[PDB]
Order: structure tokens, then sequence, then C-alpha cells
């Protein structure tokens, strides 16, 4: 679910 | 006694250390202990540059070694770091030895950002100091000899290596000195040279005339051809020419006198006489067109001596007819000499700087290797999760295992009761009542450093320009506005992140507020829970049918398939193979590192166990699926739709979709917040790059 949000990091 | 040597090529200094520390830190731990050592390298490094080429020259195996050592230091940093993209640029400035260029200019200069241009250069430098030296030896003495003939050998090597890499190692046209054409005829000259000290120790140990003649007949092959190169092109300096030629005859007329020796020692008085002739003709054109290069005085009178006798024993007693020189053999040739090698390390006592530093394509390899290993895991790992959710999402659909558990409508089934006690005992709502508001607290704080780390900048950037405005003379420098470009874009970047997240925190909230009134009810103690599941007639008949084992052990398995499940994804996660070692053994064994088949190699040995019992599970699960959706709308048959059971059925199906929500959601929270906690670690180093440049500034 917050995995989208890693993947900008 | 004339020998030719070659001129340095001068370089201009260039910051060595600058390119390289900036690549080594973007490369290590800041602080970290390797960099106490990388970066204390090429420091020592570009001192030595500037001794190996920076300094007025000194004639001495002192200056040649640092130079010699400097050579094997740069070979011995190509591969660690990457030149090869030329990204890391560091340009090196190089003049014509010679001030050779096409065009009526004196001295063509030349920059470039090739490492290759630096290796030729310090190469052909070397070989020029080496030839300098040669030539400064004392030829009377057997060391002066040694030292000379070691010399030009390695010139000879080094030249020849140079014609020999030169333009792979250069994108574009080298200046002439070190064209592979000027390269190999210097090669040339600097083994006849060699040729030369060979042919005058022979002499000096006075050997047999036949060996001496040898000898000097073939250092003026040596010297010919070398003089046939430069016939016809004009690129080494005005005095190499006549020089060249010069020797070639010198040397002819000492085979030629030599040779006479023999003729004489068997009694060919007419050869002997016309080879003394032929050296005196040579030794003449010598003494009257190269007298400002060559000395010949002695050995045109010991010829003069030794023809002036022969042609006495020859008019008077012996009458041997003289012959034409186009009669006579060949004399032979016996050459002493080899053009030496270039194998780094060619200074003595080497030690690379930078051994330990590991190589390029082996970092290169590694990071390949990880974004592959990754997939590996995380493909396999969120495949088997998402077939999970698939199959608990249908057991609810059915509710099963209720349904076959649910003896008496009148108590809380055995599933139920467990998966209860399960959410009970891990803090119930309560605990994704706290997760759920804290979460919008972590994205405060975040949201709070970069807010505070930009305003930094700003403010900063204000005075800046507050102050340049104000005084343009004493307040000039480069804009705050352009040093900050770079943060400020980490800083949108960051922004765009926090976006992602909060989004994701609307989801997470959604399922939370349409999940919580179950979830409530699910925690609940067992009593009051079962108050609260309506009750219904149980139909008795389903006790030991037929349709119920079945479906009892087709869930058993099903069960013990997602268990499964939990350790798979652990081992996973748990092993790891270090690579280095294997790429390292790939790239001495072997020119190149192909990571490519060697890492798939290496994936499937440690990881093809798993993956393919992963890959078992889904298809498992498949069938079991399958055979499920169809023995249970059988045990649908048994089942019974009265309005008292349908009521029942709701809240049992309900409250099992409330588990695997209750399971799903702490996850999702959970995950959540080890982000925004990481996130909090990397935006306050991201303050801090923020804060020690409105300080330096």
């Amino acid at each position: 679910a917050y995995d989208p949000a890693r993947k900008l990091l | 006694a004339t020998f030719i040597s070659v001129q340095l090529k001068k370089t201009s200094e260039v910051d060595l250390a600058k390119p390289l520390v900036k690549f080594i830190q973007q490369t290590y731990p800041s602080g970290g202990e390797e960099q106490a050592q990388y970066c204390r390298a090429a420091e020592e490094l570009s001192k030595l540059r500037r001794a190996a080429v920076g300094r007025p020259l000194d004639k001495h195996e002192g200056a040649l070694e640092t130079l010699l050592r400097y050579y094997d230091q740069i070979c011995s940093i190509e591969p660690k770091f990457p030149f090869s993209e030329n990204q890391i640029c560091l340009t090196f400035t190089w003049k014509d030895a010679f001030d050779k260029g096409s065009l009526f200019g004196g001295s063509v200069k030349l920059a470039l950002a090739s490492l290759g241009y630096e290796k030729s250069c310090v190469l052909f430098n070397c070989a020029a100091l080496a030839s300098q030296i040669a030539a400064e030896q004392n030829l009377d003495n057997d060391e002066g000899l040694k030292i000379a003939a070691k010399h030009y050998q390695f010139a000879s090597g080094a030249f020849l290596h140079i014609k020999e890499t030169v333009l792979s190692a250069l994108s574009r046209e080298p200046t002439v000195d070190i064209s592979p054409d000027t390269v190999g005829t210097l090669s040339l000259i600097m083994l006849a040279q060699a040729q030369e000290v060979f042919f005058l120790k022979a002499t000096r140990d006075k050997m047999k005339d036949a060996i001496i003649a040898k000898l000097a007949n073939q250092a003026a092959d040596y010297f010919g051809d070398a003089f046939k190169q430069c016939q016809y092109k004009d690129t080494l300096p005005k005095e190499v020419f006549p020089v060249l030629a010069a020797k070639h005859c010198i040397m002819q007329a000492n085979a030629e006198y030599h040779q006479s020796i023999l003729a004489k020692q068997q009694y060919y008085f007419g050869e002997e006489i016309a080879r003394l002739q032929h050296a005196a003709e040579l030794i003449k054109t010598v003494a009257s067109r190269y007298d400002e290069y060559v000395n010949v005085k002695d050995f045109s009178d010991k010829i003069n001596r030794a023809l002036a006798a022969a042609k006495k024993d020859n008019d008077f007693i012996y009458h041997d007819r003289v012959p034409d020189l186009k009669d006579l053999d060949p004399i032979g040739k016996a050459t002493l000499v080899k053009s030496t090698p270039v194998n780094v390390p060619i200074s003595q006592k080497f030690t690379d700087l930078f051994e330990k530093m590991v190589p390029v394509s082996v970092q290169q390899s590694l990071a390949a290797y990880n974004q592959r290993k990754a997939d590996l895991v995380n493909r396999s790992i969120a495949q088997m999760r998402e077939a999970t959710t698939l199959a608990n999402g249908v057991l609810a659909s059915l509710n099963l295992p209720a349904a076959i558990e649910d003896v008496s409508g009148d108590t809380v089934p055995q599933s139920i009761l467990t998966k209860s006690r399960s959410v009970i005992e891990q803090g119930g709502i309560q605990t994704v009542d706290q997760l759920i508001k804290e979460l919008p607290e972590l994205l405060q704080r975040n949201r709070e450093i970069l807010d505070e780390s930009l305003r930094l900048l700003d403010e900063e950037e204000a005075t800046d320009n507050d102050l340049r405005a104000k005084f343009k003379e004493r307040w000039q420098r480069t804009p705050s506005n352009e040093l900050y470009k770079p943060l400020r874009a980490e800083g949108t970047n960051f922004r765009t992140v926090l976006d992602k997240a909060v989004q994701a925190d609307g989801q997470v909230k959604e399922c939370y507020q349409s999940h919580r009134d179950t979830i409530v009810l699910l925690c609940k103690p067992e009593p009051e829970l079962n108050a609260a599941i309506p009750s219904a007639n149980p139909a008795k008949t389903m006790q030991g049918s037929e349709v119920v084992n079945v479906l009892k052990s087709l869930l058993s398995n099903l069960d013990e398939v997602k268990k499964e499940r939990e350790g798979l994804e652990n081992d996973l996660k748990s092993v790891n193979f270090d690579m280095t070692s294997k790429f390292l053994t790939a790239l001495a064994q072997d020119g190149v590192i192909n990571e490519e088949a060697l890492s798939v190699t290496e994936l499937d040995r440690v990881y093809g166990g798993l993956t393919t019992k992963v890959q078992e599970s889904l298809k498992k699960q498949e069938g079991l699926l399958k055979n499920i959706q169809v023995s249970h709308q059988e045990f649908s048959k048994m089942k019974q739709s009265n309005n008292e059971a349908n009521l029942r059925e709701e809240v049992l199906k309900n409250l099992a979709t409330a588990y695997d929500n209750f399971v799903e959601l702490v996850a999702n929270l959970k995950e959540g917040t080890k982000f925004y906690n990481e996130l909090t670690e990397i935006l306050v180093r991201f303050q801090n790059k923020c804060s020690d440049i409105v300080f330096a500034r």
C-alpha cells in the first residue's frame, strides 16, 4: 500500500 | 661519440585529486574508513604526477623511477574509476616533444580527457629519459655499457608499445611525436644504438673479428632501416637525420674493416684490400659530410694503415687480384638485442595505492545483480500474498470454513472464536485506532522537516540577493539561487513523495472506517459476541456427510498451503549471496565480467528451490479453489434457505471478512509507519545538507 511511495525514493 | 636521444614532453599542471575524491565519496560511507585511505591515496597520486612531470629534469635513476612508478600507478587505476564513460572529466594537457605540427606553428599542444593520452605521454617521457641516460653512459667501462644497453632496449620497447596502443587508446589523432610512425622509428633507432653498444663491448673485450663484423653489420642494418623511414617523412628533430646517415656508414665500415681482417687471415688478400677500400670510401664521406656530428679520425687512420700495408704485400709479394664489391659474399648479421616489452610494473618496488579499491566493473555487476535479486524476491512474495488474499476472500464468499464448523446455530463456530481471540490478543481495535490516529502525525513531522529545510535556503537566498544588490562590488559570488537549484530539486521530489504517501493514508483510512464496526464486534468476549450472532436452526443432516469431510480436509490442505507461504517468504528474505568474489574470479581468470549469465546462474542456485516451491503453491491453490467451489455448491444443496439461517450466514461471512480486514489493515499501518520513520531519517539528513550549506555561505 506504501510500496508506490517507496518507489519514488 | 654521439648517440641520439629524445627530449621530454611538457605537460601543464592539472588537479589530479579533484575528479577522484569527488567520485570516491559518491561511492563510499561518508567518514567511513574506506574514504580514509582512498582519498588519501588520490593525494599522494597528484603529488607524484607533479614530481614525475612538473619538475625541471634530473638525468638519473631517481627521477626515472619516479616517472616509472608514475606510469605504473596510472595503469593501476584505469579499471578502478569510470574513465570509460569519461563522465568523470579530467583533462590532460601535453605539448609536442619536437614542436611538430602539420601547420607551420612551432609548438602544437593537445589536451584530452583520456587516461590513454596520459599513459602514452608518461611512457614516452619514460623512454626519452631512458634514452638520455643511456647516451651519457661511459662506454669505456663495463657498467657504462650494461646501463646503456639496458636503457636503449627499454626505450625501444616503450616506444614500440606506444606505437601499438596509442590510437586505440585515443579517440582522435595524436601529436606527431607519439604517432605510431614517429614512435616506430624511434624504437628502431634505440634498438640500433643498443646493438651499437654490444658492438662496442665485443670490441673492448677483443672478440673474434668474425663476431665483431656481424655485430657491426646488424647495427648497420638497424640504422639503415631507421634512415630509410626518415628519408621521406621529417617528423624527427633536425640533427637526427644526419646522425643516422653517419652511424649507418660508420657501422658498415666497421663491418668491412673487421671482415677484411678475417680475409687476410685466410690469405684472401684481394678481398682484404677491396673491403678496406670500401671502409675508407665510407669513412671518408662521413668525415667530410658529417664532421659536425661525428669524429672518425682514429678509425680513418687505422684503416689507412691497414690498406697501405695490405697493398704493399700485395703489389710486391702476393699479387692477388682485387675483386669488385658486387662479387663479395654478404657479411652475416648477429643481433644481441630485443626491444623490451612493457609489463607493469616497470618501476622497482611497486605498490598499488588503490589495490583494495574494487574494480568499477565489479561494483556495476554487483548492483545489476541486486536489482535482479530484488525482482526475484519481490515477485515471488507479491505473487504469494495476492494468492492468499484471493483464497481468503473466496472462503469468506462461501462462509468457509465457518459453515462446516456450525453444528448448532447456537454458538460461535470455532474458526470464528479462534480468529476473535487472535484479534483481541493483538490489542483489538484500540490497536488500529492508535496507528490510524498517529499516522497524520508522522506525516506532519515530515512536512515540517522538509519545510524548515527549504525555508533555510529561502532565507539565506534572500539576504544573498539583497547583499549583491546593495554591494555589487564587495558582494560578488555565485548567487544562492544557482547554488541551491540541486537541493531544491530533491526538495520538490520529496514533496511528490509526501503526495503519494498521503494518497495511501486515504486508502487505508477509508478501509478502516468501512470495517471498524464488524471488527469491534469480532473483538467482544465470547458470550457477548455469541449473543450478537443471530441464531439459526442447524440441519443435523450435515454431521458426517460426504460433502463435509471432503470440504473439511480440502480446507485442511488449503490452510497448510498458506501457512507454508510464511516460511517460504521468510526464507527468500533471510538468505543472501555475496557475489563480489565470484565477480573477481571472472575478471582475473578472464578478460571480462559477464554478469547476466553469472548472476542468473547463481540466483537459480540460491533461490531456485523456493521460486519453485512458491510456483507450486499457486497452481496447488488453483487446484484447491476449483475443487472447493464445486464440492461446496453441493454442500449448497444440503444447504437450506431459511431466513433464520440467512441472517446467521450474513453475519458469519462478515466476521470472517472482518478478520481478514483486521490482519490486512494492521499490516498496511505498520508498513506506512515504518515508511514515515525511514522518511524522517532521510529527511533529517536532507536538513543537514541544507544547514551545512547555508552556513558555509
